[PDB]
């Protein structure tokens, strides 16, 4: 998943394992078992649900 | 009285195997190591990328 965050006037994007959006400024691990394994993800797509 | 050609030639092939024994035994080991090396490599990729990233 790719998700963004309000920077206020702009946003910043993240890339990582599947996530769900909770509120307009918060997402969480779409923990379920179908996430692409860390070993297959680029160094640029290792973001965690709470990355800021 | 006679039969020594069969006796010596069976005993030269016997000693030939004994001389060919250590040659095949390090050529052999040296061959089994050359693979440990191939199995070790090809994993350089993962390690290299992990480090550079």
């Amino acid at each position: 998943s790719l998700w963004a965050r309000r920077e206020n006037g702009s946003v910043k994007w993240f890339c990582g394992q599947p996530v769900t959006r909770t509120d307009d400024d918060t997402v969480a691990d779409a923990k379920d078992g179908k996430e692409i394994d860390t070993k297959h993800l680029p160094s640029t797509c290792r973001d965690n649900f709470d990355a800021k | 009285f006679t039969l020594i050609e069969l006796m010596i030639v069976i005993a030269i092939v016997g000693i030939l195997a004994a001389v060919a024994l250590p040659a095949y035994q390090d050529y052999t080991a040296r061959a089994q190591v050359s693979e440990a090396i191939l199995l070790a490599e090809g994993q350089k990729s993962a390690v290299t990328e992990y480090y550079l990233n």
